[PDB]
């Protein structure tokens, strides 16, 4: 009958519209059912399309990553090299997510805070263990090659490995480096 | 619309990387020099803020208040 | 006796009910009965009776860091200054739970003290530049 | 449809000769002549010492009392 | 009801010629030794004020302000 | 009551006459150490004058607030 | 419980004899350190109270304020209904 | 949760131990470096406050207010009729 | 500008009015192709213990817009933020005099 026929339309269109599920072009997501990540024989599915477009429209919901090349920036910061002579160094990092469910597991909400802590604190320590050794001459006049490369390799590379946590760095450069007032005074 | 921290709003203010925002009760439309915009929330009532702002030289206009709406009341008090 | 016999069923059927439960995204937790140490759980489909047991969530999975400070003394009669953090993670909820009451200030205390130890040793310039390692 | 810190910079070199406030509006009034509206954002404690400073003259108004047949009108008019 | 401006009476007090004021909520009324009787109205709350006052002795008084006892107003309640 | 000059009740008490000040809201309750009585009203807000009360030792005291009694809430139920 | 004056409480904490205190709008409950309970009443808005008691290490503590329950209040609105 | 002493909050804050922070009126939830939270109120308004959680580096967050709807307005003044 | 539907890319479009009967279908046309411009400046070492000041200005183009998109988010950010550090590469082996001299070539 024309009621039955319309209730039945709506209930359907209803679990259409609740069930659907839109990922668009390169926001990768997560499953997750009530806490069930429906971690499988291999590692947890992965979400790209609306493949699978329906999804249980009561009981469960996902969360959407974004994946591209995130930026890090921070201000100014002190350091000293063997000469007792200090500088002021400035710098930023490239990121990128390795792999997904390590990632969500670990930083908690995946949130971008607690991630940019992290490398915050990892970076400043081993940055400042390395220029902490050469010269002052030498920071200034061939820093790329020697340090930045081997800040990078050796800040991604088992756990205390930065990328335990799930976390892809690209590349790491210095911006300025000025000196303080009254040696500027001086020179 | 999106979300930001007040405290990231003071680290744009003190490098100087707006120039313009609205202000109404206590929730503030931030426009940044690029011409990206969003909004951000005053936790307290804070008497350095407007100083924070002039002595930067950074340009802020505020706008006119929203009288509140009458008939919706009388209506529903009428049927 | 058949409105006794509903309401029974009725109220045992709301007492199963309210016994389901959640766990949120992969943080163990230990459920015990009475206060009888029964068993831990993963996230997910678990069923918790009513007045028998206890349910107690670890948030295992976090990175937890923690920091220190201190205007120290070193070795040649000099006075210095430093910073320190570190980062941890719990393994076993068992024995966090039930080893010290707040146990995060433990650590906390206890760093303070490894890092006079270590720092007592040595002097001022290798303190500054080389000796970092 | 001025201005804050203009309004501002304009105090600062003296050119608005005397001074119009309300609640948190302020009617501008210039040596020229020209008019304008300008809205407080928030409490300044810093408003009125700055012009007084410069020796502008400011004047207050009354209250806008709501008429008290008003009162009983709204009470009893629905 | 001569409107002598909150400004003007600022002045007028720096000249020292008031002699004493009764107060009440906005309204300023402050007279001088002629028996003047004139009126300003407060323009936002003022700090110095009354420390000011202070300097120049002057009388100043104010009064509880009048509320409508439970009589008009619940009357009109029950009208 | 005489209701006298705040001025006069901050000279005396730049004087030291006073033994004890009543605060209710505005209203004031005063009792003077040769046992003489008199009222006051405090014009608006004052940043100092709790702090010049207890620095040369009067004695201060304040009463709990005006609790509206229930049977108005009986009478706004059924009116 | 005995009410005390402002002044008198104020005096006595730079004697260094107080410990806990609940505030609430203008109560404040007081406990000594020799554990006996009282209550007092802030006369006006004093700018600097707050600091003056945690300056000294007393206990301070805030504590919520007591809105009406939903229930009651729509019935009381509907006590009338 | 369980409830804290002001004074311990800001034995805690300076001490390097606060995250987040929401204000809301004056309630506060508070999340610890340690992945611990709970929960803390403010007695009395306090000026300095703000700048002391700012200077020490503390990521502080705020809440938008609730807007009361109309339908409620609706219903409560409809609700006999 | 670029189309996407279920989530996924769609042809780019050459401007028309590319009849269509849908909405559902998103199109970003925010992207430009002329010319747009950056420039920085910075109180940057030299080589033995001086200081100088040097300027410059760049100008570039898009290609690709896929690529433009996504990819590192925020383009003038990237742009700018890394010729700092590329200026800086140029300016420090060279000495006062000779970035007096031949700034130019």
């Amino acid at each position: 009958m024309r009621k039955s026929v319309i209730a039945i339309i709506i209930i359907v269109l209803v679990v259409l519209y609740m069930s659907v599920f839109v990922v668009k072009e390169g926001e990768r997501g997560i499953t997750l059912r009530f806490g069930k990540v429906l971690r499988d024989d291999d590692n947890k599915p992965l979400v790209y399309e609306p493949g699978l477009h329906f999804k249980i429209p009561f009981i469960e919901t996902v969360k959407m990553l974004d994946a591209r090349i995130q930026t890090m920036d921070n201000q100014a910061d002190r350091f000293v090299t063997k000469e007792k002579k200090d500088l002021i160094v400035d710098s930023y990092i490239k990121w990128r997510i390795s792999d997904f469910s390590r990632y969500y597991l670990a930083t908690g909400g995946g949130d971008i805070s607690q991630a940019e802590v992290l490398l915050k604190r990892k970076f400043s320590d081993r940055l400042r263990s390395e220029i902490g050794r050469l010269d002052v001459k030498d920071i200034v006049t061939d820093s790329r090659g020697r340090l930045t490369l081997e800040v990078r390799d050796a800040l991604n590379s088992n756990p205390n490995s930065m990328a335990a946590l799930g976390i892809e760095v690209v590349d790491v450069r210095i911006k300025q480096i000025n000196l303080p007032t009254e040696v500027s005074e001086a020179i | 619309g999106r979300k930001v921290d007040y405290s990231t709003f003071l680290q744009e203010v003190n490098n100087d990387q707006v120039r313009e925002a609205r202000i109404n009760g206590r929730e503030i439309n931030v426009t940044k020099k690029d011409s990206n915009r969003y909004t951000t929330y005053i936790p307290v009532q804070d008497p350095k803020l407007l100083d924070n702002l002039l002595t930067k030289n950074v340009k802020v206009v505020g706008e006119p208040p929203e009288e509140p709406s009458l008939l919706a009341s009388i209506f529903i008090s009428w049927f | 006796g058949r409105v006794v016999t509903i309401a029974a069923a009725a109220i045992v059927i709301i007492w199963a009910a309210s016994g389901f439960y959640t766990i949120k995204e992969a943080e163990r937790g230990v459920v015990t009965r009475f206060g009888k140490f029964s068993h831990l759980v993963e996230p997910g489909l678990n069923w918790k009776p009513t007045f028998i047991d206890e349910v107690k969530p670890v948030n295992v999975e976090a990175v937890r860091e923690l920091a220190a400070s201190g205007v120290m003394l070193t070795s040649d009669e000099n006075v210095v200054r430093v910073e320190m953090n570190v980062q941890y993670r719990v393994t076993n909820p068992e024995k966090y739970l039930y080893s010290v009451t707040s146990p995060d200030d433990s650590l906390r205390q206890a760093t303070d003290s490894a890092l006079r130890g270590v720092i007592g040793k040595y002097t001022m310039d290798r303190i500054l530049t080389e000796g970092r390692t």
